[PDB]
């Protein structure tokens, strides 16, 4: 292969890229294998000076480009471990972000493998930026965003309520009251792309925690089967603040959805006032 | 070492596979009998061990190993022939004599060797728990020939460690048992049980003993009686601070209401001659009994029973009582100066949080208690407060705070100067902890004014007073009381966010600050550490061979604290930290100490310098690796002000520069330096020459430099103006008001004049 490759490096560009580069990416998309011809990787470390690497030289700049042409195709764990092997961490939650998106959207329970997929891709990058220079301010904070975001999507999805309740809680980061829903569209004008789209199943995953809560009350008796009058009418108060919130916050910001989410919306508005 | 079974019989079989010899095999046997302990597999391990011992009759960790297989499988006579056979072999072993008690008692079978054993064992050895329970175990089915024996090795372990809560609550038991009150009350009356009491039933017990002693001595009234007193007071006081300290309301008030009791009894000899010690700690008393009925009614209004709109105010009265409750007072004949001194602190103390809690809970008031006397002449006020602590249970005439009033103590308010002597005076006793001055920074900012946390740092440490000649270098050696000032405003400043978060909601909001009973620590176990090793090294009370640890411990935690790569804070709140002391070491006018916050700055800044530079490279973030708590980017630096921390950092060497000696070099370095802030602080350093130059006299050659200077902070005025006008990024970090630039510049062209003014 690389005996090849000295000849078939010669040709210069025609007709864009070049049909050496051409050549070696089909072959490694269809070989699928680094761990001696492009350096091997003990969990998250750099590049070792394989075959290739002995002869010619810019191989962080092939391998990322072998890694974006991957990424173009269709690959998620073999680039993420290229790229881990190439070091860079930016492209590295990049990718992370781009493969955990469109998950998001659909459940989140272990039934498959695309979950245990996502597990250890986060995995891998947790202790890649805890070993080493992470990627960006704005790409660390998504990636924490992220990471909460899907703990409380298990967590509710795990069948527990109050454990979903107190993290979005602790999370400090979704309209509590009136005076922070200011600092809340302050900081929605520095998010991205998909902080903005993930909002649509966050708004669902919280209302449906608030209407199971809200039902939960409403089955326990006032004044008997527990649950003092006092807690409930300070539970109904906590309830209408997030409603007022939540409502003032929606209402405000410049963003617009669809005819179905902002029903619910105010739905869970006026069920919490 | 400990695994799962079958690892721990796979390496087991892979060794004796690699061992080619039964005297190798017998070798690595003891390491085969402990890992069939850690698998439990006791018979190979005693087979084991035993076959190590067949081969060899040294070490003996492994005869101690082998008894103890034995005790847990069930062969005594074998582990006490071993152990005899060990001893016999070499007789330089300490603990062969408890192993064989220890495997006596297991047999259920005491002998006169083992409590022979023991008993040396015991002359030797100071005392110890294990020694404790074997002799328990021993004379625990003989008689008054080895009571004898317990209570002398009780009396002998209470004198070699005095915190044994236990060792005296079992001998307290004993003794009630035996029908033996005066050595207990003797036990009692130690000044070492203040500090024992931790037990709520060991309290509780103490309490009974005193009442007995009380009720069968009745009729005698000295110096012992009054400290009897005071010691039952001060349980039934630890009694009602656990119960509400834990969770619960029922405990609490029958908690109370026994204190309510033991003062109304109290109140006989109160008014009686008794006028010393007794009143003194009959207000400490009343004081604590107010405090207590104050977090009952917050405990209750937790539990949900009457909210916190309706609950404050009777909180607040109780705490304006336990302030306005009289001060202890002198006693004529001395005696019992030990508990005097306790008793006074405790009012110090008492008197400082009732006043913090009261100012910051009426922001001002004083006439409340005249309009009372005024209107219900306490009378009212004192049986509101009682329908609303013990209902309708205790009566008027059954209680000692329904019989007194507010007329009764004393009628002063809670004054700054007051304040800061009860502070001083807790200090004092405290020896520094950064949970109080975390408290009384979080009650400074309350009130909207600065914390005097300088004098405070000076009075804990009695060796940095505010003067020091490290100032630079990453070295324990290095640490002033700008660190330490620092690390508190961090506390201060987290435990604000902590509390304007959790204000944040429609739930009834509670007072600033809750009390000690309800309100947990907020540091870390590593901030506490660090903390007391760097006070022991300050104050020199370290040992010598450990001063290289506690000097790494203080490292591993200053690395963080003095403005390093890998954070755990903020670097915004590192900036805000340069910044606050830049202004500090500016705004003054003496010479060590704004040399030493210059000092302290310069380090910070050249040590922020990589910081700043992957800030400005826009890079990682202080990620949470460090158990320091975990922000977000509403506290976060920005990624347009790189270049004016860069210009801080040199304004703060030449700062330093200017006050080292180097008037002209520093103003030369100033006007090398492009920042507002340099031209701010030219434009001030020119105000004061000429204001130095008209205060004296006024050559040719310094009025051509005045007139110079005048016209290069004018036109330096003219570059700050137009560079806010052009680049709006300098406007995110801006040190005075553009009124006060606009108003600074006014005044330099009036004392200048027109003409040559532009």
């Amino acid at each position: 292969a690389l005996q090849y490759f000295y000849f078939l490096r010669n040709e210069k560009d025609n007709q864009g890229e070049s049909m050496f580069l051409r050549c070696v990416s089909e072959l490694v998309i269809e070989s699928r294998e680094f761990d001696m011809l492009l350096g091997k990787l003990e969990k998250d470390g750099s590049r070792k000076p394989g075959a290739i690497d002995k002869f010619t030289r810019d191989t962080k700049t092939i391998i990322n480009k072998v890694a974006s042409v991957a990424e173009n195709k269709g690959l998620f764990e073999e680039a993420a471990k290229l790229y881990d092997l190439a070091k860079n961490p930016d492209k590295v939650l990049e990718l992370t972000n781009k493969l955990l998106s469109p998950v998001v959207s659909q459940i989140s329970a272990p039934q498959s493998n695309r979950e245990r997929l996502k597990n250890m891709a986060l995995a891998i990058a947790e202790r890649y930026k805890s070993q080493g220079v992470s990627a960006e301010k704005s790409i660390n904070s998504t990636f924490y965003l992220l990471l909460d975001l899907i703990t409380f999507f298990d967590e509710y999805h795990a069948g527990h309520i109050d454990l979903s309740f107190d993290v979005i809680e602790r999370l400090k980061l979704v309209p509590l009251s009136q005076d922070s829903v200011e600092e809340r569209v302050a900081a929605f004008r520095n998010f991205s792309d998909e902080i903005r789209h993930n909002l649509s199943e966050i708004l669902l995953a919280t209302m449906n925690i608030l209407f199971t809560q809200y039902k939960r009350l409403k089955g326990s008796g006032p004044t008997t089967l527990g649950r003092p009058q006092r807690v409930q009418e300070d539970k109904d108060s906590v309830l209408r603040s997030q409603a007022r919130a939540l409502i003032t916050f929606a209402g405000m910001i410049p963003y617009r959805m669809s005819g179905d989410t902002n029903a619910r919306l105010v739905q869970m508005e006026v069920l919490m006032n | 070492m400990r695994r799962s079974k079958a690892e721990i019989q796979r390496y087991v079989e892979n060794a004796q596979n690699s061992a080619s010899s039964p005297r190798e095999k017998s070798m690595k046997g003891f390491l085969f009998a402990r890992l069939y302990y850690e698998a439990k597999e006791y018979e190979l391990a005693k087979r084991s061990v035993s076959s190590y011992i067949s081969v060899q009759e040294r070490d003996p960790k492994a005869h101690r190993f082998l008894g103890q297989l034995f005790e847990i499988e069930g062969n005594v006579e074998k582990a006490v022939g071993c152990y005899k056979r060990s001893l016999e072999l070499n007789p330089t072993q300490k603990d062969l004599t408890l192993r064989i008690a220890e495997l006596i008692c297991t047999l259920n079978i005491k002998d006169g060797r083992a409590e022979y054993w023991v008993e040396r064992a015991s002359k030797l050895f100071p005392g110890s728990p294990e020694i404790y329970r074997l002799k328990e175990q021993l004379l625990s089915s003989q008689g008054e020939a080895g009571w004898n024996q317990l209570f002398d090795l009780i009396q002998a372990e209470l004198f070699a460690r005095p915190n044994d809560v236990y060792v005296n609550l079992k001998l307290v038991d004993l003794f009630l048992s035996n029908q033996r009150l005066e050595e207990a009350v003797l036990h009692c009356l130690k000044p070492e049980r203040r500090a024992l009491r931790t037990d709520i039933e060991w309290c509780s017990c103490v309490v009974r003993v005193f009442k007995e002693y009380l009720a069968s001595k009745q009729g005698q009234k000295n110096t012992n009686m009054r400290m009897i007193t005071k010691e039952l007071l001060l349980a039934q006081c630890d009694v009602v601070f656990l119960t509400l300290s834990k969770k619960d309301v029922q405990k609490s008030k029958e908690a109370l209401e026994r204190f309510d009791q033991a003062l109304l009894s109290v109140k006989q000899s109160v008014s009686g001659t008794d006028a010393s010690d007794l009143s003194v700690t009959f207000y400490e008393m009343r004081g604590h009994y107010y405090m207590h009925a104050g977090t009952l009614l917050l405990k209750m209004a937790q539990s949900c029973e009457v909210q916190w709109k309706a609950l404050i105010e009777p909180a607040a009265l109780c705490y304006l009582l336990a302030y306005q409750v009289p001060k202890p007072k002198s006693k004529p004949v001395k005696g019992d100066d030990n508990g005097q001194g306790f008793l006074e602190e405790l009012a110090f103390d008492r008197q400082s949080k009732s006043g913090h809690l009261l100012l910051t809970l009426s922001h001002g008031k004083q006439n409340f208690i005249s309009e009372i006397i005024e209107t219900f002449a306490n009378q009212c006020g004192q049986s509101i407060l009682l329908k609303f602590l013990f209902e309708d249970n205790l009566s008027m005439q059954d209680s000692f705070m329904g019989s007194d009033d507010i007329s009764y103590v004393e009628n002063r308010v809670p004054d700054l100067s007051e304040l800061s002597q009860h502070d001083n005076g807790s200090l004092r006793i405290h020896n520094g902890d950064l949970q109080h001055l975390t408290w009384l920074g979080l009650q400074w900012h309350f009130l909207s004014t600065l914390p005097p946390l300088r004098k405070w740092l000076k009075q804990i440490f009695p060796r940095v007073p505010q003067e020091t000649s490290r100032l630079e270098s990453n070295i324990p050696e290095s640490i002033c009381l700008l660190d330490l000032e620092v690390f508190l405003l961090a506390v201060v400043q987290t435990s604000y966010l902590q509390l304007q978060d959790n204000n944040t909601t429609a739930d009834p909001n509670r007072p600033r600050c809750l009390p000690l009973p309800i309100c947990k620590q907020l540091f870390t176990d590593r901030q506490r550490s660090w903390w007391d090793a760097v006070y022991s090294l300050i104050t020199k009370k370290a040992l010598p061979g450990t001063s290289a640890k506690l000097r790494s411990v203080i490292q591993h935690d200053l690395t963080t604290l003095r403005a390093q790569e890998k954070h755990g804070l903020q670097p915004a709140v590192l900036v805000n930290w340069a910044r606050g002391l830049h202004k500090t070491g500016y705004s003054l006018n003496s010479f060590y100490d704004q040399k030493e916050y210059m000092g302290r700055c310069v380090h910070y800044w050249k040590k922020l310098l990589p910081l700043l530079d992957l800030v400005k490279q826009k890079k990682s973030i202080p990620e949470p690796v460090d158990p320091l708590f975990k922000h977000f980017h509403n506290k976060d630096i920005k990624v347009s002000e790189v270049k004016d921390l860069e210009d801080e950092a040199c304004i703060a060497f030449a700062t330093l520069d200017l006050v080292d000696g180097k008037t002209e070099d520093a103003i030369i370095a100033f006007e090398s330096v492009k920042n507002v802030v340099a031209y701010w602080n030219l434009a001030l350093i020119y105000q004061r020459k000429a204001e130095e130059i008209e205060n004296d006299c006024l050559p040719a050659e310094e009025q051509e430099e005045f007139q110079e200077c005048l016209l290069k902070c004018k036109g330096f005025l003219k570059m700050i103006c137009d560079e806010y006008s052009a680049y709006p990024s300098i406007a995110t970090s801006l040190p005075v008001p553009v009124e006060t630039v606009f108003e600074m510049l006014d005044s330099v062209k009036q004392s200048l004049g027109e003409a040559m003014d532009d």
